[PDB]
């Protein structure tokens, strides 16, 4: 049904009302209390609602147009035009001219390469503000979905046909920030992030982008006086990889699974459903061989009059007696199946389901 | 809730075909999307399924090649593509529904899976 | 088909029939994910059993399934004219896959 | 003419009338010899290549996945089979989940489970190997006149080149290890490594035939299931203090020489002297060292004849063959103040 | 004798691409650069481009760098220049014209006897 | 298609006399560096290579043919102008940008 069959499951009993429980992602919690009924406490999503993206990161770009300016001796420093697009990075170096390639004097004169960059590939650098987390909290009773905020932490949901429950869930993230790559993300330093060796722009959303520190992907080597070559890095993907192998990872969509959250159930206006019902007094039929759930308890599937209690009794070689962790069984059709968690009583004995199935395990 | 499928298309070998699966009366992002074709006189045969809430995808490897299965949030439908026709592929297409668990993914089925059938599409080649 | 069941069943109406649904023990003995599914002719196959025992909420009492080893059956007790039809088994497979039984036709008399 | 605008260029001259000049060539650059009675001569270092290698492995930097493979059982039934656990091209991994009525089993457990890839790399890299005695040097030898290849292997040191109208000039070059370093050849470029330093380089690797077999493909797929991504950029970024050479055999460093100009001979030395006039066609310019280069042409009925110069020659005996043909001269002057003289007149002042 | 030969006259439509070769004869193919110009009805000469033989470098006019691929084959000494997008303007005839290139191969400055051998030319209608 | 170079569009003179075709650039192409070239082409003919780095001439053209620089105007100078040199003269030059350009084109007429 739901919370059985997890391994990290937690049975949690109220005090000798208020019921303390600590959620975790993949986890469960079972929690019962006296006159109440049995539910499941468990943490669905926990998101980052609005993010701002601050930066851009550039793993893999292109280059186009290519541009070239060089002087003789004596003419002084070449000029582009491009030098002042932000579009290009250039660089200056010196060459060996002369009559041969036509100068009138011999010497070493500059010269001037500027390539059009584009990126093709990048990741980006998202912002999270801790008031937009959002943990969501789903509520199942034994045969609703609640948001929780750190705006508004005290939640209360309505349980059909069992009353109202009460929920005052407790939880640097401005100090962080979110690296997203194509599908997947990290939780990393502000700094770190700003420090990172790649050109960056900033995501105005605005396409044919201004990006910075070109030159950490866009470099030059000049070979033996006489030429100037223009360089791509390549792609960086695999680098990032490998340096975030160590940060933590959570999944993108915003979900973390990096937090855990202490909840208190106030189950003071919690009513108990079908106390006023009368008990059922034909057979169950047995839709299943019981089984053991990993902490003891077991699992029994039957399938059936009225919306009725089930009765449930345990009788050893003569002498009867009342533990169920479904609380109040009943069963609300004739077609549906209904699966009964129990308490399994020591020593052999006789498990009666109904006034009735004889069943012993 | 109901499954509503595309109409009958007619085709020549070698062509593709994309017929459409739109969702009404639950919510289409919490359910995975089955696909089942079935030949004139034949059974039943499982092509592959999506996870409609997050696009995750797992083909039979009869059709793994030819079949592409996408999804569209906004319009809540889901998509059978099947390219290179043959003759064979003459059949009956459904789609068909199964739960996906609280996390959104897809691992294990519902005991209850394909509860749910479109009508149909008869696609001929 | 990894799945084997009967070519055709047929008995007198209000008669009690079983059909058979034989596997591996990779999909039938191995899980039970055995599922049953009606088809009428030119309709979509409908949701008889899952849970090889249970059956949807719409769906009648007269439907009844058991299994053993790897083979599941699905009884169908007071026939009436109406279950005339197609009946497909299936089961989910230890390698994530569907597999398909070969289909039983049904004719009552 | 040549050697002349370059910068990296070496002026070695024969000591006290010798015959024999040894020079050391490197490339980019371009050396001047120059003996008594003997052609200057411009020797250039064409190329160095490696002849053949072989390809000792591939290293993949982006791969890719395909066919994902699971198999689950429920508990009290067994480890998890799957086929391509043996097979070489598949990654797997192994692990236990949790299951019981909710995921088709009869008893709640945990179960085994196993989860396989298959690999398949996209662009890659290779590792070469360079022997010793595949190296191959090109050397260039230009006579110096304002108006011939040889091939050098470790194993056919010393080579006897042909200049025409000239003689014949003596080489004996010694190339100046192989067998500890490894060639990383990328997509064009390649860089000289340490052969330890390649063979722990964290990539998955094969020594091949198409449709290999990859080794410890976990350095790129490792358990959802995951890729590391494009491996190029840390090449690169881990390559910057490396030596960038060009792959195709491949190109590469000096060569030092012994050029033995005994039985080359000079031309024209029997021709007069001009006693008209010469004609500037160019700015006398000053080269990178000193040197100066003088464009002229003849103005004169005269016959080919040699260029009265006075003020030390780089172009050994210029000679005017026509006089619509201009003659380019090269000199050194002397540092300071000096008088340039052509003819017998233009007179030139340099500094 | 050194010879620089063209492909016979092409028409087109406006928008195909046209593909004209140049064979090069007398001299190695594979130690010059060989460069593409124009010249339209009653205009001038325009250069489009050239193309290293040694090593296949090319550098093409800003003018036309989106439109035109240069390429060889070294094996059949000819260049090839392909134009692309054709319009009624690139009616004109098309000229190859040879460069040599230094001794190491590369082409960064020509030499100042460029463009000394031209090609019979090739006639190109839109 | 404007010339980035500037030539005369016509230019005549009597048999026997010397006669310049001028040829002005910027400092970047003609200015710059000697890659002065001239080219003749007789119509329906490819071009042909008359002068090169400015002054220099091919081994198959004439003495006649001169050329010179200065500033950012080169000049080709034709001295006895015979009825063989009318055709259309072509200046080009290296640019500074590793480009090629070439004059409008003069249009030589012995009168
Ligand atoms: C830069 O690229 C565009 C591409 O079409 C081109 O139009 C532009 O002219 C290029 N270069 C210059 C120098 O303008």
């Amino acid at each position: 049904m739901r919370c059985v069959g997890v391994g990290n499951r937690d049975f949690v009993e109220g005090l000798s009302t208020w019921v303390d429980v600590v959620l975790e992602h993949g986890g469960c919690v079972t929690t019962m209390a006296k006159n109440k009924p049995t539910l499941d406490i468990e943490l669905q999503k926990t998101e980052a609602t609005q993010l701002a993206t601050l930066r851009k990161l550039c793993i893999e770009g292109k280059i186009t147009n290519i541009t070239t300016d060089s002087r003789c001796p004596t003419q002084g420093e070449a000029i582009l035009p491009e030098e002042q697009d932000q579009n290009y990075v250039c660089k200056h170096t010196y060459v060996d001219r002369g009559w041969g390639n036509g100068c009138g004097l011999f010497g070493k004169g500059s010269l001037v390469t500027c390539a059009k960059f584009q990126c093709l590939e990048s990741i980006e650098g998202k912002v999270v503000q801790h008031e937009n987390l959002k943990y969501t909290v789903i509520i199942t009773v034994h045969t609703v979905t609640a948001e929780i905020t750190p705006q508004a932490s005290t939640v209360e949901a309505i349980l059909p046909e069992y009353g109202t429950l009460g929920l005052e869930c407790s939880p640097d993230f401005n100090e962080m920030i979110l690296l997203t790559m194509k599908n997947k993300a990290w939780m990393v330093h502000r700094q770190w992030f700003f420090d990172l060796p790649l050109p960056w722009t900033s995501g105005a959303t605005t396409e044919t982008p201004t990006w910075n520190r070109k030159e950490l992907l866009v470099t030059f080597k000049n070979a033996h006086a006489k030429k100037q070559e223009v360089v791509v890095l390549g792609s960086q993907e695999g680098a990032m990889h490998t340096a975030l192998t160590g940060a933590t990872e959570i999944q993108n969509g915003t979900s973390i699974f990096a937090g855990h959250l202490k909840c208190r159930l106030k189950m003071d206006k919690l009513e108990l459903k079908g106390m006023s019902y009368a008990m059922c007094l034909n057979t169950f039929v047995l839709k299943k061989e019981v089984s053991e759930t990993q902490h003891g308890t077991i699992l029994i599937k039957v399938e059936y009059d009225a919306p009725c209690k089930i009765p449930f009794s345990t009788e050893d070689g003569q002498g009867k007696a009342h533990r169920l962790i479904t609380a109040n069984p009943v069963v609300t059709k004739k077609e549906e199946p209904v699966n009964i968690e129990a308490e399994p009583p020591f020593g052999e004995s006789n498990i009666v389901i109904g006034i009735a199935l004889k069943i012993n395990w | 809730v109901q499954l509503v499928e595309s109409g009958a298309e007619v085709k020549k070998p070698g062509a593709s075909v994309k017929v459409s699966c739109k969702a009404s009366g639950y919510t289409f992002t919490s359910y995975a999307m089955h696909w089942v074709r079935q030949a004139p006189g034949q059974r039943l045969e499982w092509m592959g399924w999506i996870n409609a809430g997050n696009g995750n995808t797992k083909y039979s490897q009869k059709f793994q090649d030819r079949v592409t299965i996408t999804r569209d949030t906004s319009a809540s439908t889901a998509y059978m593509e099947l390219s290179s026709l043959r003759s064979e592929d003459t059949a009956i297409y459904y789609c068909a529904r199964d739960k996906v668990d609280d996390y959104g993914d897809y691992w294990f089925p519902t005991l209850w899976y394909f509860d749910y059938w479109g009508q149909g599409t008869l696609v001929t080649v | 088909s990894a799945l084997t069941q009967p070519a055709s069943v047929s008995g007198s109406p209000g008669q009690s029939i079983t059909i058979s649904c034989t596997g591996t023990s990779s999909d039938v003995g191995g899980f039970n994910y055995v599922s049953w599914f009606q088809q009428h002719p030119g309709k979509a196959p409908k949701l008889m059993l899952y849970d090889v025992t249970s059956r949807p909420s719409g769906v009648s009492s007269r439907f009844s399934g058991s299994k053993s080893g790897n083979t599941a059956s699905l009884t169908i007790s007071g026939l009436q004219a109406e279950d005339e039809a197609d009946y497909y088994c299936s089961s989910h497979t230890s390698r994530g896959t569907w597999v398909f039984g070969g289909g039983t036709k049904l004719t009552v008399l």
